[PDB]
Parts: structure tokens; sequence; C-alpha cells
RNA sequence: CUGAAAAUACAGUGGGGCCACUAGGGACAGGAUUGGUGACGUGACCUGCCGUAUAGGCAG
DNA sequence: GGTCACCAATCCTGTCCCTAGTGGCCCCACTGTGGCGGT
DNA sequence: AACCGCCAAAC
């Protein structure tokens, strides 16, 4: 998926632009988040990890055996358990693609209390919102588990149609997938936390937070969502200027990001007059330069690190941290939710079950902007994986130094560097998946920072 | 249950009644007798096929 | 009617518009309106420690089937089957696209307030280095003047 | 301390003229819905007077 | 004082047409938005 | 020498 960068006269800006007649191709993945219509176990048997039939049914198995056979390497048992860590790994990807489906319909029956896409296709959907996985009470239908156990038998037609029934295992599936009804639901977990401290740490959710004509293109070679190094950016700007107003130190250290509203603005920006430069700088408008631009509506959960006497200095002063909220985003302007709307978008939070009880109170169309662990050797090896992976889209991550930080004349700082946009991968998963998948997956691989290097600073997880 | 096994739901459940809406037929009071009519025609249709 | 709202609590009502302009003499509540507005807006702009938004709302009375006149789009590669000209427009909670207003055109508007640039200057120029007027296309602090803000 | 700061796309506008969907037409044969069922007694609406009056008016 | 009885049933046999055709005329905008070496 | 001239074409 690509879209077009056209270039006025485009000789003057290279040979390759010259070439193309100045009509320039970027990466085209925006997020697609829709308001309306819902409309099966669908949402599974799609994510083809997964089900209905094949890549990778059938374990019809031997495949599995022989895996946990070879991994013992360190005696039978300890074997399993190592063959576990990514077979578990994989055997619960097995249950998340099969909970896409239940996920969809639940978050349904909550909207609704009326309806799915179709109360009665629903119904008559094999893996659907049945008024019997209505509850009970999300919580007691995971303390249940029950529902996830008859699922089984289901899946003796579809989850695997037919074959690969009692082969290595399906019971081991079986007992996870009824592991992941306790993990799927309610009123649990909750608490013990290295991250970020403790003495304490800190959570600022940001919520409801408006941006109109943000810069879509985050690299020349990307467009979609705006840069992390933008939202990196902003953050510290906030940082700097909250503990240069409160005379304090703590540290913006991490955070999340959760878009509800995308939209894409048609047409170029006009530049003002300005002294062009010439032989004789004159006074005229300059060259039409074109970009791409987005209208978006998010929320931020950034991570705050420190001492309680500065920490408790911040949650005291709750004006002054309002103050020195940015207004700058990419590019575009960025203002709180509207002032009819009710919604208090700059709280502080001390623990971890109370913010995660109050965010998975989020719209389930918006996506959480999540970083990956995929190695990428060459431009293909992306593409492909793009063309594997329809919830993926190649980011800007930061800056790779190409020569030596040293002293030249205009730069704003001591030392200035010439650096190159790094191409990433980033993944738009829905608010359902992050809700079922648990606490501890939320707060341990949801959250960004800036692994800032001598050579690169590129944006990372943890 | 489908095996004859009890399930536990209120003891106080299994006396409480079903509201059943009706249409009922009684002979008025002090109606001797009723009459039932009914009119039957005879063919020759087993003779041939239609 | 002009309505404003404000993120301290105040809520501001201009009744009609077409009876204010810049150099005409006003009622007393429109400059008890202005009076208050202004110091909360001078308040915003020297303090660094205080937060000010503000939601402004004007109803116009339409009249049957009337013109509306939005920002028109950039575009200088349009093709043969597109629209010559095109409005600037905002998607709603829905998939439907208002038609708005940029931000630098109602920022263009706001900082209408130059009129230092002669001794009895009539007219108000949007806020510029060099003094551009779009009617005329000539600076009114041109650069080899000493009028121009180096 | 954000591929960093800053930014008014605008003015004008006549789709018009003409117009025949038509002709023809078998939905048809057969049919057992059936068994079984308690609306109230933890409640206000009482006790009397006038009046020819199951009319109509009144006292606690 | 409160609920809206269970036990099974959704019919088979045959077909959706033929003819002919979707117009002429004229037109699709003016303003601005360049860096660089040289005579 | 300050000011007319040279230079591109993808789907």
């Amino acid at each position: 998926r690509f879209s077009n960068v056209e270039f006025t006269r485009p000789a003057a800006v290279s040979m390759l632009a010259a070439s193309l007649g100045g009509v320039i191709n970027v990466l085209n993945y925006p997020p697609y988040i829709r308001s309306k219509y819902h409309g099966s176990n669908s949402r599974a048997f799609k994510l083809n990890n997964g089900q209905t039939v094949f890549n990778v049914e059938a374990l019809l198995k031997p495949e599995l055996i022989k895996a946990l056979e070879g991994i013992i390497f360190s005696n039978n048992a300890l074997a399993l358990k190592q063959r576990r860590q990514q077979k578990v790994k994989n055997i619960k990807e097995l249950r998340n693609t099969l909970l896409e489906w239940f996920s969809p319909v639940f978050e349904w029956r909550l909207d609704a209390i009326e309806n799915g896409y179709d109360l009665e296709q629903l119904e008559s959907a094999s893996e659907r919102l049945e008024y019997k996985i209505l509850s009970l009470p999300d919580n007691e239908l995971p303390s249940l588990t029950i529902p996830l156990f008859r699922l089984l038998n289901e899946m003796l037609g579809g989850v695997s149609m037919t074959q690969r029934y009692a082969f290595h295992p399906k019971l081991m599936s079986p007992l996870k997938a009824a592991l992941q009804w306790l993990l799927v639901n309610l009123t649990d977990q909750k608490h013990v936390l290295i991250e970020e401290d403790d003495e304490h740490y800190r959570y600022l959710h940001l919520s409801g937070i408006r941006v109109f004509d943000a810069q879509a293109l985050s690299n020349p070679y990307c467009s979609g969502i705006p840069s992390l190094t933008a939202v990196w950016g902003m953050i510290h700007s906030y940082q700097r200027k909250l503990n240069e107003a409160l005379g304090t130190n703590v540290r913006f250290t991490s955070f999340s990001w959760f878009i509800r509203n995308y939209s894409a603005v048609a047409g170029k920006k006009l530049p003002e007059l300005s002294l062009q430069g010439a032989q004789q700088s004159r006074l005229k408008r300059p060259g039409i330069i074109d970009g791409k631009y987005c209208d978006l509506v998010f929320d931020l959960i950034i991570h705050i690190d420190g001492y309680e006497d500065d920490l408790q200095a911040v949650d005291s002063k709750p004006d002054i941290l309002k103050a020195h909220f940015p207004s700058n985003f990419a590019g575009g302007v960025m203002h709180q939710p509207e002032l009819n709307s009710n919604i208090n978008w700059c709280c502080l939070y001390s623990n971890e079950n109370q913010l995660f009880e109050k965010l998975r109170r989020l719209p389930l169309s918006g996506c959480w902007v999540m970083p990956t662990e995929h190695k990428i050797q060459d431009l293909d090896e992306l593409l492909l994986l793009l063309n594997s992976d329809s919830k993926l889209s190649p980011s800007m991550m930061g800056y790779m130094l190409l020569t030596e930080p040293m002293a030249r004349v205009g730069s704003l700082e001591r030392l200035h560097c010439y650096a190159e946009p790094a191409i990433g991968v980033v993944k738009y998963e829905a608010a359902t998946s992050v809700r079922l998948k648990g606490i501890g997956n939320y707060f341990n691989s949801a959250f960004w920072m800036l692994d800032a290097q001598e050579k690169f600073m590129l944006m990372k997880k943890v | 249950t489908p095996q004859f096994s009890p399930k536990n739901i209120s003891p106080q459940d299994l006396t409480h009644n079903n509201i059943l809406t009706l249409e009922e037929c009684y002979v008025p009071p002090n109606v001797e007798h009723i009459f039932c009519r009914f009119s039957l025609r005879v063919q020759a249709n087993s003779l041939v096929p239609s | 009617q002009i309505e404003i709202k404000t993120s301290k609590g105040s809520c501001y009502l201009i009744d009609n518009t077409r009876k204010l302009a810049w150099e005409s003499k006003w009622a007393s509540d429109d400059l008890k309106v202005l009076e208050e507005l202004s110091n909360e807006i001078e308040s915003a702009l020297t303090d660094p420690n205080v937060f000010w938004s503000a939601d402004i709302t004007a109803k116009i009375e339409a009249s049957f089937c009337q013109e509306i006149y939005p920002s028109q789009i950039l575009n200088d590669k349009v093709k043969q089957g597109e629209a010559s000209k095109q409005f600037v427009k905002a998607k709603c909670a829905d998939g439907r696209y208002a038609v708005s207003f940029n931000s630098v055109k109602i920022g263009a508007a706001l900082q209408s307030i130059d009129d230092w640039w002669d001794e009895d200057a009539s007219k108000r120029l949007r806020v510029h280095e060099f003094g551009a007027d779009k009617e005329i296309g000539v600076a009114r602090r041109p650069p080899d003047s000493e009028q121009n803000f180096y």
C-alpha cells in the first residue's frame, strides 16, 4: 500500500525525483477506526494463526511431541517447560486467536445490552454472544471456566474441523484455554512490580486529547500515525517545563499511546510571504511543499519516576501540572477535550489496579499503538511481514547517526550531527485484545522508551 | 436433569405458577342440547388419475 | 450571537455583532464583557503557571437556503474529474464531514490588530514582519524602511 | 525541548431544446396440533344519621 | 406472593420468453507560489 | 552586471 507526494520542479530536488516526474511513493498504513456495525469463533479463523483449517493446522501431533523431545536437552521435565516457554506463548496465541471473536461478542453485548451485530445471527453463529455466554459476570464466568471446557467439544466441529483431536497436548491446550478463562475475566490479578521503583512511581493519564493538522509523514518514507519521537519530544518538553516550574527533578521515563479517532486532512499548506533568498533577497511566497496531515483524538499514559518529596510536590499542584501541558504536536495544534464533555483530562494514579480499572472503560473501536520485536534484514522481508499481518504498520523509530558530533556553525546545541531516520514496525491492537490479555501484559508490553546510545537513538519496549 | 438428578433452584419456585391465556368453550346454563352439523359431498375421482 | 465559555468557569454573551464595530462606541454590558475577557486573556498571556482555554460559538440567524463561505483548500495539481474549488472539512463521530475554517484562518482574523504602520491608518493588517497587505499586494512596512520588525 | 519555530487560496458563472415499451398466458394435486392446570383471605373502604327512595346528601 | 407448561413436527413436482433500441450540438479558466551559474 | 534562461515526467 503506497500514497503519492508530488513536487513542482523535481530536477531541483534530485535525479530519482526527476526520473519519476516528481510523483514520489510513500508507505501508506494508517489506523482504521470505524464507529459503525459489528457485521462466530470469525475473528479467530481470520487472525489465521488460529483456526478454521490450517496455517498451521494440523498438529497432528507428532510435531509438538518431537519438538518437546528435541528440547529434551536438560531433562524430559525441564525440556517440556522450555518447549512450553515458546510452545505456551504459541499455545497462548491459539487461545488468544480463539478469544478474538469471544472478545467481539462480549464487547457488543456490553454496548447493546440488546444486540451483537445481529442478535439472532449472533445466537445462530456457533461461537457468538449466546445468552449462555451472557453471565455468570465478567469474573464469575472465568471463575466457572466450564464454558471453555464445553467449547472444546464445539472444537470437534470448528477450531480445527476433524483432524488432530486426541493428538500431541489437546488436553494441555484445553487446560491452557480453561486457565485463560480465569485470565479472560475480572476483579483478579493485582500487584507487585519492580517497575518503576518501590520510593513510589506515578501514572499521569491524559484523556480525550484532540489534535488538528499533525504531520502524518512520520519520516519521508512512511505515512500513517505521527512519529513516536514526536510523542517522546512533546513528553520531554512537558517534563522540562514541569521540573523548571515546580523546582522538582521527576523523570517521564515511558508512555503508552491509545488512538480513539483518526482522519486524513486533504489539501497542501500555503506558506506566508517572506524574504526569499537570491542575488537580491525579495519579499515573495516560497515554493509550495506537498505533505500529509491528520486530525486525531488520543489518550496518553505517562509513567513518572523520582523521589516521593518530588512526586507529592507534583501531586499537590494540579493547576501547575495542567498549565505546562504543551499545545504543539508534530506541527499540529493540540487541545484538551471540550468544556461541556465533563472529562477530567489530567489525572494522577499511585497504583496500577485503579489505572487499569479506569483504562478498560475506553471506546472499543480505538487502537493501542503497541511495540513489536520483529527482525527485518531488508525491505522485501518488511513487505512480506506487512502482507502477512493486516494490523502492522511501518513507522519512524528514531535516528542512526552518520557523522561524529562536533561544533558546526548554525547548530542549535554545542555539538551537531547528521542522522538517518530508521524504519521500524508498530502494531494497532484493539482495546478488547489488551483488556483480555491481562494487566501484566499491558504494563510490560505496551510502554515505549527512547534507547539513547552513542551512535543511535531509537524508540523501543521497556 | 436429562439423566434424573435434581438441579438446585429455590424450594419456593417449585410451588410457583405459570400464567396461561386460553380460549374456553362451555354450553350456556340450562341449554339441554348442542348441535354439530357438516355437509359431505362424494365424487367418483378414484376411477381415473387426475 | 457570540457565546464564549472559559476553562475558569465564566460565560460571556454578545447579543448582536451587527451593533458592534472596531471604531464605534459600544453599550456598557458589551464593554464589561470586553474588559472581563481582556483581563482573562492578559492573565493567560503574562503568567506561565495558569491554564487558559475557551470554547467560542457564533449563532447566525440564517436566511432561506443561505450560502456558507468556509476555508478553500490549496490545490495547483487538480485533475479533470475533481472539483476545481473544494472546501476544508472536519470528519465527525460518524462518517460525515462538517465544512470548516483552518486554524491559521482563525489565527489570521484574531491577529488583525496592526494599525500602527501609519499615523492615521484606518485598515488593520494581520501582524506580519513586513506588514504584508493581501488586498493591495504591497508591504506597508517595507524591507528598505525603518517600520519593519528587523 | 517533537523532520523543531512562523503561515488567510481566493474573486466571477443560465445545461439546455425534442420523445408512445409493446403484443400473448390455468399454480396444481393430499393433509387429525394434542395431552395437564385452584388469583388471592396480614386486609384499610367501617359504624351510623337525613331522606318515600339500592336517587341524592351528611357525622366521626 | 408470584409466574407466564413440556413432547415432536416445516412437503414432493415443473418452469421464468421472444423482438428492437440507449441521440445529435458546444464547452471544460484566468493569478501567484525557483535555485544556480553567467554574460 | 543584475536579470533572462535551463531544467523533469511516474501510474
